[PDB]
């Protein structure tokens, strides 16, 4: 019998079986690897997980559930659910309210987002369709806040930040 | 018209904020007595 | 971690491995596509040999 999971390779060269170190498994990449831990978590149950560690544990471990334990109660709380902390549909401001700076960033979401369905249906090579992905996550970041990560410019004629939605909400 | 100035709408300060923050995933509903929802449109 | 895999260069892990590289499986854990090639889908590496060079191992030794 075989003692770990794996492919079957009947050999009858040396009259003997081996199975490779080889048994399926699953696992996602980027956002879409978040979007799936997210959808899976059980709050209620790290709830009562954080619980115990809360105030069972040294001050060192305790206060670090404490802080994390919040978050959870926040979301079952109020009812809304994390799971929505990802990005699939990008809502769009207004055409009237904006007369030009967020556009620039709302062409470039616009691009890739619509080069990559076309690079989904076209022909999929790996190395493609994450280097797209990449840069799609990079503008979808810009459009909400530039500068967290490197700085968008429009190009040569000013090294200059565009302004995006964070921007346009705080400072002076 | 010599007559009395209209009610205050929504300024558009608090539209525009509404849509701000409609932009993210943060979103920001105004709500009525009981907790349900009012339109600024 | 986040940045390792929110734009997907690196890897997440899901229900169940039983192997280990050198410790247990990560039940959410994310490791180097060479390696999750290597014993997730398994990993047979071939070394080639220079021409009238014998080796010093059997068929499956």
């Amino acid at each position: 019998k075989s003692d770990v999971y794996g492919r079957v390779e009947v050999d009858l060269v040396r009259n003997v079986v081996r199975v490779v170190e080889s048994y399926d498994i699953d696992a996602r990449m980027g956002a879409e690897a978040i979007q799936q831990l997210l959808k899976e978590l059980d709050l209620e149950a790290l709830e009562k997980e954080l619980l115990e560690e809360m105030k069972h544990p040294s001050r060192a471990r305790r206060a670090k559930a404490r802080k994390r334990l919040e978050v959870v109660r926040a979301f079952l709380d109020s009812g809304n659910r994390p799971e929505w902390m990802i990005l699939e549909a990008v809502p769009v401001l207004p055409p009237d309210l904006r007369p030009s700076d967020l556009n620039d960033l709302y062409r470039r979401l616009i691009n890739r987002n619509n080069r990559l369905k076309k690079l989904l249906a076209q022909g999929a090579p790996e190395i493609i369709i994450r280097n797209e992905k990449r840069m799609l996550q990079e503008a979808v970041d810009a459009l909400l806040d530039n500068g967290r990560r490197g700085a968008p410019v429009t190009n040569p004629g000013s090294d200059r930040p565009l302004r995006s939605l964070t921007d346009i909400l705080s400072g002076k | 018209k010599g007559e009395d100035v209209p009610e205050p709408s929504v300024p558009e300060s608090f539209r525009v904020l509404v849509k701000e923050l409609q932009a993210l995933a943060l979103d920001v509903q105004t709500l009525d007595e009981k907790d349900n929802p009012v339109d600024i449109f | 971690l986040e940045q390792v895999l929110y734009f997907s260069k690196y890897i997440v892990l899901d229900p169940k491995g039983a192997i280990l590289n050198g410790v247990p499986v990560e039940k959410r854990q994310l490791l180097t596509d060479e390696e999750y090639r290597e014993l997730r889908y398994g990993k047979q590496e071939t070394y080639p040999l220079p021409p009238g060079v014998d080796a010093l191992v059997k068929d499956g030794e």
